[PDB]
């Protein structure tokens, strides 16, 4: 029941990794900021991310999606995309925000 | 519910001021309240009224006092962290010795227990950083 | 009443989040809430013993973390894989002391590493996670 | 006289490096030396094509990009590995075009893809790194 | 040799600072020229007079300022940036409609140009940030 | 004749893969600040760092070594151990500085 925040590029940052990592069956992922470009289809990171649509709900916020150059069409299936109002239904619907900076 | 946010990080220099800002204006526009929003370490520096930002784009100081004029939100910054990189208010100025003042008057300087306090009073924890 | 997470995933000294995330733990100890403190990825490097810093002109704040447990902090963990990813072991970190005098507990060293799966169940056992 | 390279390894409005890196590149011009700028890693994703910023309250700078031309800036590069590790081809970034009066040339788009070698080149043909 | 030093970061948040004050002192005692130390980015409050660090631990800004008075050093904080953040001079002040100043005295504050034009005069250029 | 600086954790960010990566015969690598981390024997990093060294010259800054806790013994063997006397000497004595940030 926790919602995990990820606002760093996976070919950047580790923050990503980590986070698919420690976060468990049933648990919430929301890519923001920079974390956006994990959600993009035919990157070297798609393989790990769709593994993780597996076991975790993701979400990805639109407005820096689309700031960044990107439609919600070039997202992996899967991953919603929400807005703010999204992201802050998120963190009420979820126990606990984890943030992964 | 209630909301306590974090920002960690300066403005401009990275997104977090911005997306905590939108995230504050999302959740108070439902009704939700933002029981406060600390500023701590580069955060603090959210609350000087020394910059001039380009008029083309947002002010990100300015833009937090008119949010929390309109839904009377407690921004609270670290002090701790003000002394190290130089916001300074009336008390802080001749406590320190200072001449001059930049604290933006919407906010206040206060100790690192309101950003714990409003982490137990809070139903959610939100930061915004690097 | 609550349970209180701090998430350190970086290293000391090329950035003051170690240090001033230090700092919010020091404070909070007044508010006697239940706290955990983890050291995971680069914060594992948060702990390890003999930190020198004469050489770039910086306080040595390592101090700080072994007077932990004078601030009622019981539960230190750090991540196993994190460890062994960056060739450590429990050998190369600081013990940290804890004792209460009620209690009669009186520990060398409080500082326990941890799998990956406890490192998942504490993090939903947190009501709030401070992120630094 | 001096061989200055521009090195952009950021992607855009996560932090400011991208936009006030621009900055510099502009007002570099007027210095008429030997200028490139070459995106690397994230850089590339400072190029991408239809930026729209309404959303997040930012202004959106991606134009500028298409006026590099205008500042006397022939030569940016783009690392053809950062793309493909991106899924990104080149039809996924911006055009900018180069025209010179004098010589007549008028280039509908100077950016060019470049691969690991070539970049490593130009890297070691600079007398000047800026980086940010 | 002549050096042209660029710091991109503020004081404390990142070692950034830090580690351009050690390279300046080392290179300067070898009798090398910094032709120019200059501040862009988040590393224009590096010049803020406004801080006060803990007493147990180095002042930044102070300690930049005395190297500098030691070694004559032309130390340089980018206006644009400034003025997105927040550092402000008599100038500034005035043309901006402020009512207070924050800059410490030994900095001064120029435009972009003049880190190209070390650039172009200096032999290296090293620069420090995140 | 070109002197790569990377200040930052190669577990953290990926400046010291795309650095080794570019790099070319003959140029100089520092680590210091978080860079330091890459330079210790043991390390998931170790094997790529050690490759590194059959082309490249790699320096470590001591200081930051030093201040992290980690002594000269603790460093991949090949890797050379200077003060900042010694950072200033190679920038002087390579012809251009590239920092990765």
């Amino acid at each position: 029941s926790i919602l995990h925040t990820v606002n760093k590029s996976p070919f950047e940052r580790n923050s990503l990794e980590s986070c698919l990592k420690f976060a468990t069956e049933g648990a919430s992922v929301l890519l923001f900021e920079d974390g956006i470009y994990a959600a993009l289809a035919g990157t070297r990171v798609e393989s790990q991310v769709t593994e993780a649509l597996g076991k975790l709900k993701l979400y990805v916020l639109g407005p820096d999606l689309k700031a960044r150059g990107f439609s919600d069409e070039r997202v992996i299936p899967g991953i919603s995309v929400v807005d703010y109002a999204g992201f802050v239904d998120l963190t009420t619907e979820c126990d606990t925000v984890q943030a992964w900076l | 519910m209630k909301f306590a946010l974090q920002i960690n990080e300066g403005p401009y220099q990275h997104q977090a001021s911005d997306s905590a800002y939108q995230f504050a204006k999302a959740a108070l526009e439902k009704g939700h309240e933002i029981f406060r929003v600390f500023f701590y370490h580069d955060g603090v520096n959210n609350s000087t009224r020394l910059t001039t930002p380009p008029q083309d784009d947002r002010h990100i100081v300015n833009r937090w006092a008119e949010l929390a004029e309109q839904y009377e939100l407690d921004m609270v910054v670290c002090v701790a962290a003000a002394q190290r990189r130089g916001i300074v208010d009336e008390g802080e100025a001749s406590r320190n010795g200072k001449d001059a003042t930049n604290i933006h008057p919407k906010f206040r300087i206060s100790g690192l227990g309101q950003l714990v306090e409003a982490a137990i009073q809070a139903d959610r924890l939100v930061v915004f950083g690097d | 009443v609550k349970k209180f997470m701090y998430l350190n995933r970086k290293a000391p000294y090329g950035t003051i989040y170690a240090w001033e995330a230090l700092e919010v733990v020091l404070i909070g100890a007044a508010f006697d809430q239940d706290v955990c403190v983890l050291f995971l990825d680069d914060g594992v490097y948060q702990l390890t013993r003999g930190q020198d810093t004469k050489g770039i002109g910086m306080k040595n704040f390592s101090p700080t973390y072994r007077t932990l447990g004078d601030y009622e902090v019981r539960r230190i963990y750090v991540d196993r894989d994190s460890l062994e990813a960056r060739g450590l072991t429990q050998d190369d970190l600081v013990e940290i002391a804890f004792e209460d005098m009620e209690t009669e507990e009186e520990f060398d060293n409080i500082v326990e590493v941890i799998d990956s799966a406890r490192v998942s169940e504490l993090m939903n056992e947190s009501d709030a996670v401070f992120s630094f």
